[PDB]
C-alpha cells in the first residue's frame, strides 16, 4: 500500500490528543440517571403503601 | 444505703427527702455532665449499607498525549 492502510475515524478534533467518545463522556449523568429509578424503585418496593 | 424514708425507733422519728434514682440528683448530674460539649447533643450518622465508588466511570480512561 505505501503506508499503513488504516484510516483513523475521530470522532471528536482536540489539539490536546484527547479521543473522547460520547459514552464514557456522559457516564455521570447516566449514572445519576439510574440512581434516581433505583431510588424510585426502592420507594415503591418498600413504602408504597400504608 | 438502704434509701429509706423514714426511721421511728421509739420517740424518735426521722422522715427524709425522695432518694435519687442512681447516685446523682438532676442537679449533680447536670454538674457532672458540663464537660460534654455542644450542650449535650449527640448526633449518630447514619448509612444505607452502600459501600460507594467514587472512582466509577473514571476506570475506563487512556492516556492520549505527551503524560505529564
Amino acid at each position: 500500500v505505501g503506508v499503513c492502510p488504516f484510516v483513523r475515524y475521530v470522532n471528536m478534533m482536540d489539539l490536546d490528543g484527547f479521543t473522547m467518545g460520547e459514552v464514557e463522556y456522559l457516564v455521570p449523568v447516566a449514572s445519576k440517571i439510574d440512581k434516581t429509578d433505583y431510588d424510585r424503585l426502592l420507594a415503591q418496593h418498600y413504602n408504597s403503601w400504608k | 444505703p438502704d434509701r429509706v424514708i423514714s426511721r421511728q425507733m421509739g420517740p424518735f422519728n426521722v422522715q427524709y427527702s425522695q432518694p435519687p434514682d442512681g447516685f446523682f440528683y438532676p442537679a449533680e448530674l447536670a454538674i457532672l455532665k458540663r464537660f460534654k460539649r455542644s450542650g449535650g447533643l449527640m448526633t449518630v450518622s447514619t448509612s444505607r449499607g452502600e459501600e460507594g465508588r467514587p472512582w466509577a466511570g473514571k476506570t475506563a480512561y487512556i492516556r492520549y498525549g505527551d503524560g505529564l
